[PDB]
């Protein structure tokens, strides 16, 4: 092949979940906006590893997670979202 | 004395004929990984100044 | 004829590049007198195994939760992080390389639910020129008319995603007025709801705003009233945080602050301008106190 | 034939500034084309232009949040693009300058990030 | 023998027998008249990101056994003009080369005005690997 | 099922103790096909804690794995040494005593 | 009815009744009629599990 | 001859946004000796004014000659001191303009 | 430079602080736990193994209770000081498949339980909830009906469960699409039921909800999945429901009152949730070491003994299925 | 041959250099996943975990979660992105549509 | 919300130190010294 300017900069290796969005203009990393606003060039390196054991609770929407209403079948709690078990 | 293998009867269990810090497991066990200089397999619990 | 980088163009430039055939130097091939049989070109796949690719025949190895057979047993985490049938070797073992034999099924994608066939949505451009605490951030990318709720009155659909921010402190921009009706009598026993609700009311007239009297008021209600919150919105809606047991003022804050933002959104789909959050006198006392807690620790 | 017509319009991003022919012709004009919060809005409207084609000599994407395009006082540099004129067969050196900031960075990154 | 060599010596037939009682699975479908290739899942799921924050990817191949009856049997083509006659490359340019000098400023000194697209020597030298999604050099 | 107690009870069957016409000339005992060899207990952390030594004709060549090595290994060349070791309690002197169960 | 409702009900049992939390209904309104403690789930973090005098 | 310890330079913060309003405010203006500049800065701690300020190019507060003619106007805590250097990033006269709107002066 | 031992497959070329980070400290799989240590652990925390006539733990190892067994507890604790208005609904709840499967003779006991609330407590919003489920599960919508109305009228102002009975009830009744939206547009106005998206998107998630349940007596839904595990004890008694050995799914009783007194006591921690909480949950530098009944088994407790209990008159007769 | 004598020092080689990213079979969890984590669910791909069909086999704090509008929107996002910018999104192709099968590889093929 | 994290992470980083310093200070004088002082403040 050739050079290509492909290959010249790296890019953030950041997950899917964690991630804001696949748009091409937030493909950079997420502290170049603070960075350009500041007029400079931070160079902080490892910021934090993920855990030893990193555990997560499944997250619902912004809305539905305050405002679940207490509707239930014969044992168990109904949501237009989800389903589980009550008592 | 020595009765069985090191799978059934560790090392430090030769000694329990005899009273004393023996008869407990050591809090320091140096038989895994690298092997020592001195060949030290267990070590006791400091009883003041000394350590067994 | 076109040009292009080579070798001897890095050359005259003045940088030469390793060598790779025809050098003293070690040439980083682990596998030359280590791995036996077949060797495939991907590098360094059998190193954390020991360099060796021996011992391939096991089924179940030591493995910590979410590892080797531990899809058998129940983990809250793993039981919504990892499909069942994704658990491989734990430890060393890790599958850095894999090879199978038969026909390859690729299982269809999954299908984007509650979407009507022909609705052309509408795109969300979300670039970094926006700010981060801007709802627009958290706003739907791909969002659908069917989405969209017309009963309260919203021309785009509700934000997704909430803010993850531990509130300290009000922000009475979006909120039109807080009443907070507390008994004037103290408890005999100590009343932790009361004191909560006294906290509350105290951050509340200390909270961020150009003049936080203007907005929040006391009440007493010698009618034996349990002590409680309202607050009313821009557009009329009211909000009553319930004051449990147990419930602290930096809790009933965070509340507040949460059906705030919830607000502000519903406000923005409505269609209803709204003032944004900027620097202000609040900012540089906390400014302040930010120092001090750095000169400190 | 369209993929293959806008694979290489994508390739004129990794076209290189070296064998870029900008000194080709002899004769050469600068302009100002205003400032820009986002230029990359200018530069895909320069892309989307009836009287240029669509395959440019070189393409830079203006991207300030990157690490090696964050606009400083001593700044990168100059993010550079060159496109060609259908009739005429003239040259367009787009340069977008992110080094003309006379501002000078805080002394203390950690209260200005919270404020 | 030793303990290994023993145990070895026990088991690899009876590892074989094992293996052959697999198969016996597979031929209960030839026999019903209907032969299907062993079906197995392709993985969505090999693209990851370790504790450090550093991208890792799972290379999963699957062998066919209908394309490698094809190759056994039948001849492969003609090889490439460009490909039998182009040589091998002796070194391995860099993804980055690092150039340090542009003649676009009017003055070379000026670093202000280096053009953006050509790679910094950081980059030079930590660029020894394609681009996080990419897996091909 | 504990590995220990497993491999007694195996070896008790595959020995020929358990039938009244035993005789320690005669090699006469059951077959017994051990299954879900993965799911062996081991209680506390002796997984961690309980090796398998064993040396070479080298010096230098001495081997200290954990059962969790074995396991990772083999999982059934846990059982098989147990098996051999409560095997050997009795019929260590001789080869085809010690091989044939 | 009216009056017999507001006769045994309580205090605590009239405010709590009508709220809903993060997690949905509030482990005290699902689990305040435990028919033997074999049922009830036991739901508590190892965060939460303290309780303070 | 005694090695003392800079003290630490006031918050801008302060001139910025007050919850008090400021009654007197000194701006020096390119005062060149340090003498000069010493014994004004020890007349105004004298008279107690609310904020002192330094601009266009005076002398170092910490010099020698500054000290001297100050003598222990520099270690209070009373009269702030401010040295606004357009060549650091402070922009003297929108920070004077602030003070007016904000203080309502004269 | 050793003479032996070069064996890569058992003695590999790492560093021990490079094999520290692989040697598992926190070990979950094969086991540390025996079989022969289920039943001491159980008699331990104090559980009882009933009859399957009583109650027994299903597939997912909860202890789920007999409907005729709850009947029996309730009539015989119906005027005791601790039973409340939730315990006749969740009486009502466990009678649900049994008036699912027959609605001639079990509706009789469910109004026998309406009567005994309408004495004691009166009018709730539980226990009309509570009825109009039933009363959805027996195919009686114009009962439904009537209990909304009767609601209205006593003031008890229909709730989002009402709402979603009334829904369930036409659904398994067979009313129309058209049925089922009106009673959730009228819960839309009311305010009962709080939507964000458009109000035919949610209702078509309602009642795919709906249909993804089903009924007892359908075929595809989960309700009419009647699978149970049938067992006295569970099957592993370490199981956990969180995260740590420290989050057990089955835990004693101590532990069990102490975690209902914080389900009374601190109410208003359940209404906030924070990432700092969430991460602080994180077992990552909780201790997980071996304590001396990790070697010894569980401590050893007496069994419930039931000597007095009568002989069995009907031990060849296997007991049923619950419903 | 087969060596087995004292060696050489003087050939320094260098492992250390030889060890590619360290990667943990319990960080394979849709939280570190680089592209949309799909779950099996038998026939077809899904965005959630698998729901028992046996509701008794469900746990109490277990959530059966049968539509989650944050992982539909990235989703969604993620697939219209990549279908309507090929060029752009062309490095992301890997994950679905893989190479076949009887061409060349580079990491696999001798 | 990083901030909340880097507290997390603190608070269990301090739960497992003061964990091992109740182990690092189990010396047999310090372990006599503490009961000595307890004693004397229940006494």
């Amino acid at each position: 092949l050739s050079v290509r300017t492909e290959d010249f900069f790296s890019k953030e290796a950041i997950s899917h979940a964690r991630r804001v969005s696949w748009a091409p203009h937030t493909t950079e990393k997420k502290q170049g906006a603070f960075a350009k606003l500041a007029r400079s060039n931070f160079g902080d390196p490892l910021p934090s590893s993920f855990a030893q054991e990193p555990y997560f609770e499944e997250e619902i929407e912004a809305h539905r997670k305050h405002h679940r209403p207490d509707v239930y079948i014969y044992k168990y709690n109904v949501s237009p979202t989800h389903f589980s078990l009550r008592e | 004395v020595q009765t069985g293998s090191p799978t059934h009867q560790r090392e430090y269990e030769r000694f329990h004929h005899l009273p004393g810090d023996v008869r407990t497991r050591p809090q320091f066990d140096f038989t895994f990984g690298e092997t020592r200089a001195d060949r030290v397999m267990f070590a006791w619990r400091k009883r003041g100044d000394l350590q067994l | 004829p076109p040009k292009h980088y080579s070798v001897e163009s890095l050359r005259t430039v003045g940088l030469l590049p390793a060598q790779l055939a025809l050098s003293r130097k070690p040439r980083l091939r682990p596998h030359v007198g280590n791995l036996k049989g077949l060797v495939y070109p991907l590098p360094y796949y059998a190193m954390w195994r020991g360099n060796h690719n021996k011992y391939t025949y096991n089924k179940s190895t030591v493995c910590l939760w979410g590892e080797g057979d531990t899809r058998s047993m129940y983990h809250q985490h793993y039981a919504h992080a990892k499909c069942p049938t994704d658990y491989g070797r734990g430890g060393r073992e890790f599958e850095y390389l894999t090879v199978k034999r038969g026909k390859m099924l690729q299982k269809p994608l999954p299908r984007v639910q509650y979407v009507a066939e022909g609705s052309k949505p509408v795109w969300l451009f979300k670039s970094w020129h926006t700010p981060l605490s801007s709802p627009s951030m958290w706003e739907r990318e791909v969002q659908y008319a069917e989405h969209t709720p017309e009963h309260i009155g919203a021309k785009r659909p509700l934000a997704v995603v909430a803010p993850r921010t531990m509130h300290r402190y009000l922000f009475l921009m979006h909120m039109e007025k807080v009443t907070i009706t507390v008994s004037p009598l103290l408890f005999g026993y100590g009343h932790t709801i009361q004191k909560a609700v006294l906290d509350f009311y105290r951050r509340a007239i200390s909270a961020r705003s150009p003049f936080p009297k203007d907005k929040v008021f006391l009440f007493y209600a010698i009618d034996h009233i349990t002590p409680r919150i309202e607050v009313t919105w821009l557009d009329g809606t009211s909000y009553v945080p319930p004051v449990l047991e147990g419930a602290s003022s930096q809790d009933l804050i965070q509340m507040v602050m949460e059906e705030a933002w919830l607000a502000a959104d519903r406000m923005a789909a409505e269609g209803r301008v709204l003032n944004p959050l900027a620097i202000d006198d609040y900012k540089w006392d906390q400014l302040v106190v930010f120092k001090k807690v750095r000169d400190k620790e | 034939e369209g993929d293959i017509l806008r694979y290489m319009a994508y390739d004129a991003r990794n076209a290189q500034f070296a064998f870029a022919p900008i000194r080709e012709f002899p004769n050469q004009q600068e302009f100002f084309l205003g400032e820009h919060d986002d230029p990359e809005k200018l530069m895909e409207h320069v892309d989307l232009c009836p009287l240029l084609f669509a395959i440019p000599h070189m393409r830079t994407v203006v991207d300030l949040h990157a690490e090696h395009m964050i606009p400083t006082i001593a700044g990168p540099g100059v993010a550079t693009s060159l496109y060609r004129c259908i009739y005429s067969k003239a040259l367009l050196f787009v340069q977008v300058h992110l080094s003309s900031e006379v501002k000078l960075p805080p002394q203390d990154p950690e209260a200005f990030k919270f404020m | 023998d030793s303990f290994k060599e023993h145990y070895h010596r026990v088991h690899l037939p009876r590892r074989l027998a094992l293996q052959r009682y697999a198969r016996q699975q597979s031929l209960r479908n030839a026999a019903k008249g209907n032969v299907k290739a062993e079906e197995v899942p392709y993985k969505y799921n090999r693209w990851w990101v370790n504790e450090e924050h550093e991208f890792v990817h799972q290379y999963a191949f699957v062998e066919d056994p209908e394309v490698t009856k094809a190759k056994r049997e039948t001849l492969p083509p003609v090889t490439r003009e460009n490909i039998w006659k182009e040589p091998q490359q002796t070194f391995f340019l860099p993804f980055a080369p690092y150039v340090r000098v542009v003649d676009y400023p009017k003055d070379p000194d000026a670093k202000f005005l280096k053009p953006v697209n050509i790679p910094r020597w950081k980059d030079y030298m930590q660029r020894t690997k394609p681009v996080i999604p990419r897996t091909w050099y | 099922e504990q590995l220990p107690r497993v491999a007694a009870v195996a070896a008790q069957y595959i020995t020929g103790q358990h039938r009244p016409d035993f005789t320690p000339g005669m090699i006469t005992g059951d077959h017994v096909v051990i299954v879900n060899i993965k799911d062996v207990v081991m209680v506390g952390d002796q997984w961690i804690r309980v090796p398998i030594t064993w040396q070479t004709a080298y010096p230098g060549g001495k081997y200290r794995i954990r059962l969790t090595d074995m396991y990772e290994r083999d999982p059934c060349m846990l059982m098989w040494w147990f098996l051999k070791d409560e095997v050997n309690r009795h019929f260590v002197r001789k080869l085809k005593t010690r091989i044939a169960p | 009815q009216r009056q017999i409702a507001e006769y045994t009900t309580d205090p605590p049992e009239r405010i709590m009744a009508g709220v809903t939390g993060e997690k949905g209904p509030l482990r005290a309104r699902v689990s305040g009629a435990r028919l033997g403690l074999q049922r009830t789930p036991a739901r508590i973090p190892w965060t939460m599990q303290g309780l303070h005098r | 001859i005694g090695d003392f310890d800079i003290p630490k330079p006031p918050p801008k913060e302060s001139l910025i946004a007050n919850k008090q309003r400021f009654d007197r405010v000194l701006v020096l203006d390119n005062v060149d000796d340090p003498g000069l500049l010493g014994t004004v800065l020890r007349t105004a701690a004298g008279f107690h004014y609310d904020a002192v300020i330094a601009t266009n190019h005076c002398a170092d507060l910490y010099d020698h000659r500054v000290i001297r003619a100050a003598r222990g106007a520099h270690f209070q805590k009373a009269v702030p001191i401010y040295t606004l250097k357009e060549e650091d990033g402070d922009n003297v006269y929108g920070m004077l303009n602030h003070i007016l709107q904000r203080n309502d002066l004269s | 430079t050793r003479r032996g031992g070069k064996n890569l497959a058992w003695r590999p070329k790492m560093s021990e602080r490079t094999l520290e980070q692989f040697v598992p400290l926190h070990l979950a799989f094969p086991r540390r736990h025996p079989n022969s240590w289920q039943e001491r652990q159980f008699h331990l925390l104090g559980y009882v193994k009933w009859p399957k006539e009583i109650g027994f733990y299903n597939a997912g190892d909860n202890f789920e209770l007999t409907p005729q067994a709850a009947y029996r507890i309730y009539k015989q604790n119906c005027d005791e000081t601790f039973w409340t208005r939730l315990h006749n609904e969740k009486t009502i709840i466990h009678l649900l498949p049994l008036v699912e499967q027959d609605p001639g003779t079990n509706m009789v006991l469910v109004d026998d339980i309406f009567r005994h609330h309408l004495k004691r407590f009166g009018a709730d919003h539980y226990i009309y909830n509570a009825v109009m489920q039933a009363a959805a599960f027996a195919k009686d919508f114009p009962r439904c009906e009537q209990l909304l109305a009767e609601m209205r009228g006593l003031g008890l102002e229909p709730n989002a469960q009402s709402y979603v009975n009334m829904m369930l009830g036409a659904r398994l009744t067979g009313k129309p699409r058209d049925q089922a939206e009106a009673f959730f547009r009228e819960g839309i106005k009311t305010g009962a039921i709080s939507a964000v998206m458009r109000l035919d998107t949610e209702f078509q998630m309602w009642m795919n909800q709906l249909e993804r349940l089903g009924s007892f007596k359908a075929k595809v839904g989960y309700l009419s999945v009647n699978e149970e595990g049938a067992s006295p004890m569970p099957r592993d008694m370490w199981a956990l429901w969180g995260w740590h050995r420290t989050e057990a799914k089955f835990i004693s009783r101590k532990q069990m009152i102490s975690e209902q007194v914080q389900n009374r006591v601190r109410s208003g921690k359940e209404l906030v949730g924070t990432v700092y909480q969430k991460a602080r949950r994180q077992p990552w530098a909780k201790y997980n070491g071996m304590f001396p009944y990790d070697y010894n088994g569980p401590a050893r407790r007496p069994a419930a003994s039931f000597v007095d209990a009568p002989t069995p008159t009907h031990n060849a007769e296997v007991c049923g299925t619950a419903y | 041959r087969s060596g087995s004598g004292p060696g050489d020092k003087r050939i320094r080689t260098d492992w250390y250099r030889c060890y590619p990213s360290l990667m943990r079979e319990k960080d394979r969890d849709m939280y570190h996943c680089y592209y949309p984590y799909l779950f099996d669910h038998g026939d077809k791909m899904s965005l959630y975990p698998k729901i028992p069909e046996n509701p008794r086999e469900w746990q109490p704090e277990q959530l059966q979660t049968t539509y989650d509008a944050i992982r539909e929107d990235k989703y969604d996002a993620f697939i219209r992105l990549r279908e309507k910018f090929p060029e752009l999104y062309q490095d992301t192709r890997a994950w679905d549509n893989p190479p076949p099968f009887g061409e060349f590889n580079m990491f696999y093929s001798v | 919300e990083e901030e909340q994290v880097e507290k997390a992470r603190l608070d269990n980083e301090l739960m497992r130190w003061r964990r091992l310093q109740r182990a690092q200070g189990s010396d047999y004088d310090h372990w006599m010294e503490a009961e000595t002082r307890r004693i004397q403040e229940m006494a």
